[PDB]
RNA sequence: GGUAGCUAAUACCGCAUAACGUCGCAAGACCAAAGAGGGCUCUUGCCAUCGGAUGUGCCCAGAUGGGAUUAGCUAGUAGGUGGGGUAACGGCUCACCUAGGCGACGAUCCCUAGCUGGUCUGAGAGGAUGACCAGCCACACUGGAACUGAGACACGGUCCAGACUCCUACGGGAGGCAGCAGUGGGGAAUAUUGCACAAUGGGCGCAAGCCUGAUGCAGCCAUGCCGCGUGUAUGAAGAAGCCCUUCGGGUUGUAAAGUACUUUCAGCGGGGAGGAAGGGAGUAAAGUUAAUACCUUUGCUCAUUGACGUUACCCGCAGAAGAAGCACCGGCUAACUCCGUGCCAGCAGCCGCGGUAAUACGGAGGGUGCAAGCGUUAAUCGGAAUUACUGGGCGUAAAGCGCACGCAGGCGGUUUGUUAAGUCAGAUGUGAAAUCCCCGGGCUCAACCUGGGAACUGCAUCUGAUACUGGCAAGCUUGAGUCUCGUAGAGGGGGGUAGAAUUCCAGGUGUAGCGGUGAAAUGCGUAGAGAUCUGGAGGAAUACCGGUGGCGAAGGCGGCCCCCUGGACGAAGACUGACGCUCAGGUGCGAAAGCGUGGGGAGCAAACAGGAUUAGAUACCCUGGUAGUCCACGCCGUAAACGAUGUCGACUUGGAGGUUGUGCGCGUGGCUUCCGGAGCUAACGCGUUAAGUCGACCGCCUGGGGAGUACGGCCGCAAGGUUAAAACUCAAAUGAAUUGACGGGGGCCCGCAGUCGUCAGCUCGUGUUGUGAAAUGUUGGGUUAAGUCCCGCAACGAGCGCAACAUGACGUCAACCCGGGCCUUGUACACACCGCCCGUCACACCAUGGGAGUGGGUUGCAAAAGAAGUAGGUAGCUUAACCUUCGGGAGGGCGCUUACCACUUUGUGAUUCAUGACUGGGGUGAAGUCGUAACAAGGUAACCGUAGGGGAACCUGCGGUUGGAUCA
RNA sequence: CGGCCGUAACUAUAACGGUCCUAAGGUAGCG
């Protein structure tokens, strides 16, 4: 069954980069849209948009710059199977500092930038480059 | 493995007893064939330890003065080409004599400097 | 030791006193003490109570080895009430009451073990470890016990017992180095029966001081770490002597000598810190005080205190004098020659080296690396991502349970609220010192010593945050499920029935053969077979349809009809509201063979018999033929039970089919087959039915063997299944693919069918393909005597051959039959089929299973036993302190007795170790014997399970698999 | 429900072979 809705979103990413998809859809719900924000403010996806109200469904537009695809990884870091949090001082650095990783906090979900300064840890979404 | 199985499930010498050398007491003096593709007459002995295990022993160097009888401190050290031989003779320590007519390893063989 | 007498106290005992003390609700009641010293005064001690400090006892949580081939354990056991007990809470103890308590988050049992700070290794995470130094614990000849005491159940105390050993007048007595030194013993291996309390600390003492094997030092040992020396400069004669040499020379080697010098360290002789603070003397003033006393304190001055020690260190003397070795030099790996040897002698960490020109053995010359050390062995981590948390795998290399259901467990769609367990933030407390690290400081430097910091990643508590996870509450419909209508299907169970055929029986016709094979023979037949026709009996299986077809969880399921019954799918709604996914253990289903009981038995056919074949033929072939194959019921629980591919969910270009629904040629579902894209993969290949991209959960792997074996457990009627090691042994085993060669594989051709061979081959450059060995070209369609020529073609060209003008390509052999060419295919071959290779048997050695038994260790259970001690009781005996009416009394002691309990004894189990006639296989070891099972279609395709048979590999039956060649 | 003789790279033994004969040469197990 599925039971991983955040891993899933990612894989429809990593999936919809590597075969040239324009945009990917999926179930939406609260966290994934945290997260889709996360990743357009950072310049990873291009846009996201809701639709529905019983059944919403996120669309996340997907960016190309040189024919390549922008999101060159994405890889889920805790799951359900191993919950992975780290205290402010031990949050990741993606690519050296190149790349992302996805924190919800408990002042939501941001970059491991903003956590550090923010001087917040929290459990540690994803990579993302 | 998954987290949860390791979760449940986590990740030559034995006559010696963990010395660097042992005294013992030949109880046979022999020679043996070595096995393919090599041909000698490699000169061995079964050896009753202080510990009360026997081994085969190797003699090393040319030529030997040992007897049944003869009190020997064996070494670690397998002869390739002998299979269950498993130690080695140290020349030139208590009845074992030093290698007659040696100039070059010296140390090897228990002979003093001419 | 005993007896009698005598004597002191800060020994001992009342009495008095008695409250911020004890008991008590209160009223009350009750409890202590010691003096000594200096000259009344000071100092010190004594008692009580409440505090401090320190030490110690006790409780809780988490953490701290291994084993399930230990799953149940527990009766003071778990809790309660009351009495007792302790410094104190408490089953600590006892009586009674309740029937609890512990355990898969591993109790109980077994094995190993002192724990920590740290230490070694490692980039880290880890792994290994706990010697020295410091914290904690435990123990003191062995077992037990208490006494004294603030504290002990006491290392150099007591008592008892035991095992030892020693003195004795034989009656009895004595002892405990795991203090320091030392001895024997064990061992590969670990030091002097040293000096001193001078310093630091400890005991006692007002102090002086005494004691202190703590400690400070010295001795021994290259055991480690760190520092220094063993000369320095010059010096061609390129001396000899080496060694090598194409005899030119080269190299050692400026090395030596010779000549200038230097003198650390060692030796010898002279000077000289520091570790010494203090303590002792009278004097100085002030404070206590009747006092300018004694005492206290601080100053004051004078002597004096060092085990180390012939100290560190300094100065002087003499002279290169007294001081360099060890390993290595085939690759890995820094360093090469000659001589000796000739698969010998020997080397070896791994691969390997040695059979007459050995950089590998042994010596030498030269060289390389380390250096007062160097090597070797042992041991830990590393490298090893080779147990993978960080950080691995499972189609074919080792690895997906045969398939399913499912409890525990893990995981959990979406929205709101709430909570704040996880998580996060901050603060506080703690995290010993040493060690590590950083910046400094001190020994001439270094090691070493040392100041401050950082660190100690942790733990706890408090206060906050609320995204995510969890809890709780309320929902939602998208996952999951229910209902309605219909569809296809060898899905299952039961019963019936049909037609074809085989065999048998009866009878007719008919007459000499039939049957069988490569060829035969056995066999059947004139007692009339075989053939043919008619009638009958009986069993088993269902031609065609039929399909990479369908159904089923898998195993599996096939004529037709009925009865009972399971699942799947589609359409259109409605309904429930996360009810889900996965699943250790558990449970069920599970081909064929096999087993039990009862039936049945046509055909087929293990075994078996005969006939052949063959060197033999326990086979293949032939003729027969029993179990079995069939049915009922029960068991077994395994297969190459395979897609060699776990289940569930999501996502990601295409093409061509099959099958089965359904909506309007065009859609849209389910199941299924082939090809192929990205991607993935060692490659082969997989490729929306993934071996791609992800998530959840499970199962499984960790070199080849030994071995899926032994032992133990469980299961089974048995056969056996299941769980599942170790010793030992090798440096490989293995997968995929490549070039050859080879095939009793395929296709196509050729030849009277030195060498192969006058065969038509063999190669290269550049380009391109492949991670790569390699490939392409050179293959293909034709044609030729010919890689001859033409045409096509990721190849484009070129060389040697052919041809042309006897001529022998590159190389090989360390010279239907035969030979050869081209393409393709299988291969476990590469010494290339004259290949490789299997098992019994024989011999040697090694480890090991079973085994009548034999000898120990540990331990359960049931009893016996009862030293000493402590406690309880007490007819007897006895008595310093208190009381007394002087008779005694109270209280005590001894003895006796009871309880608990050590030694020890007996019986009976368990477990473990050692060993054992004999017996089973296993492993290793150039060239043994018997065959030839496997690899090619391996000459009968191979293999899996099972059964039977056989000297051995194996053979045969039944079902299964392709991991089988072949088809021109 | 059998004789005879030979045969393994140390011996020893004989998995093996030959030979003869039988209706068939005693299997498993046990000794
Ligand atoms: C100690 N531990 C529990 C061991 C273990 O883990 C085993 C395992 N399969 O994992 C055992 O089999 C193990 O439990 C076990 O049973 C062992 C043995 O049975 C034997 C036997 O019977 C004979 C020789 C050697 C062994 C052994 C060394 O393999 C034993 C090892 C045992
Ligand atoms: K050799
Ligand atoms: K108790
Ligand atoms: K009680
Ligand atoms: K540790
Ligand atoms: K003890
Ligand atoms: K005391
Ligand atoms: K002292
Ligand atoms: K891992
Ligand atoms: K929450
Ligand atoms: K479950
Ligand atoms: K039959
Ligand atoms: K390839
Ligand atoms: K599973
Ligand atoms: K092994
Ligand atoms: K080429
Ligand atoms: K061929
Ligand atoms: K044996
Ligand atoms: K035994
Ligand atoms: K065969
Ligand atoms: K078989
Ligand atoms: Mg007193
Ligand atoms: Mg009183
Ligand atoms: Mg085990
Ligand atoms: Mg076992
Ligand atoms: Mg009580
Ligand atoms: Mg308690
Ligand atoms: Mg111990
Ligand atoms: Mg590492
Ligand atoms: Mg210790
Ligand atoms: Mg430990
Ligand atoms: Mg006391
Ligand atoms: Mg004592
Ligand atoms: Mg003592
Ligand atoms: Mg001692
Ligand atoms: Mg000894
Ligand atoms: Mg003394
Ligand atoms: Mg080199
Ligand atoms: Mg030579
Ligand atoms: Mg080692
Ligand atoms: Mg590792
Ligand atoms: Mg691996
Ligand atoms: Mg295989
Ligand atoms: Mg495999
Ligand atoms: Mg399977
Ligand atoms: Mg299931
Ligand atoms: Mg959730
Ligand atoms: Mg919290
Ligand atoms: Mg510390
Ligand atoms: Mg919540
Ligand atoms: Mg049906
Ligand atoms: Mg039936
Ligand atoms: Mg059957
Ligand atoms: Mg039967
Ligand atoms: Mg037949
Ligand atoms: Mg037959
Ligand atoms: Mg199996
Ligand atoms: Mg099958
Ligand atoms: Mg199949
Ligand atoms: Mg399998
Ligand atoms: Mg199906
Ligand atoms: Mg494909
Ligand atoms: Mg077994
Ligand atoms: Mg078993
Ligand atoms: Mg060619
Ligand atoms: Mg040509
Ligand atoms: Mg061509
Ligand atoms: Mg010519
Ligand atoms: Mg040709
Ligand atoms: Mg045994
Ligand atoms: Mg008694
Ligand atoms: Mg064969
Ligand atoms: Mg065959
Ligand atoms: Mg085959
Ligand atoms: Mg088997
Ligand atoms: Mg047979």
């Amino acid at each position: 069954s599925m039971q991983d809705p955040i891993a899933d979103m990612l894989t429809r990413i990593r999936n919809g980069q590597a075969a040239n998809k324009a945009a990917v859809t999926m179930p939406s719900s609260k966290l994934k849209v945290a997260i889709a924000n996360v990743l357009k403010e950072e310049g990873f996806i291009e846009d996201f948009k809701v639709e529905g109200d019983t059944k919403p469904e996120l669309e996340l537009t997907l960016k190309y710059f040189q024919g390549k695809a922008v999101v060159e990884s994405i890889q889920r870091v805790s799951r359900p199977g191993l919950r992975i949090y780290k205290r402010k001082d031990e949050l990741p650095k993606v690519m050296a500092g190149l790349g992302i990783a996805v924190v919800s906090t408990s002042k939501g979900v941001m970059t491991d930038r903003a956590a550090r300064q923010a001087g917040l840890g929290g459990e540690i979404i994803c990579y993302v480059a | 493995a998954t987290v949860n199985q390791l979760v449940r499930k986590p990740r030559n010498v034995p006559a010696l007893e963990a010395c660097p050398q042992k005294r013992g007491v030949c109880t046979r003096v022999y020679t043996t064939t070595p096995k393919k593709p090599n041909s000698a007459l490699r000169k061995v002995c079964r050896v009753r330890l202080t510990n009360g295990f026997e081994v085969t022993s190797y003699i090393g160097g040319e030529g030997h003065n040992l007897q049944e009888h003869s009190v020997i401190l064996i070494r670690g050290g397998r002869v390739k080409d002998l299979p269950g031989v498993r130690y080695h003779t140290v020349r030139g320590a208590l009845d074992c004599s030093g290698v007659k007519d040696r100039k070059q390893a010296r140390s090897k063989y228990g002979v003093k400097r001419p």
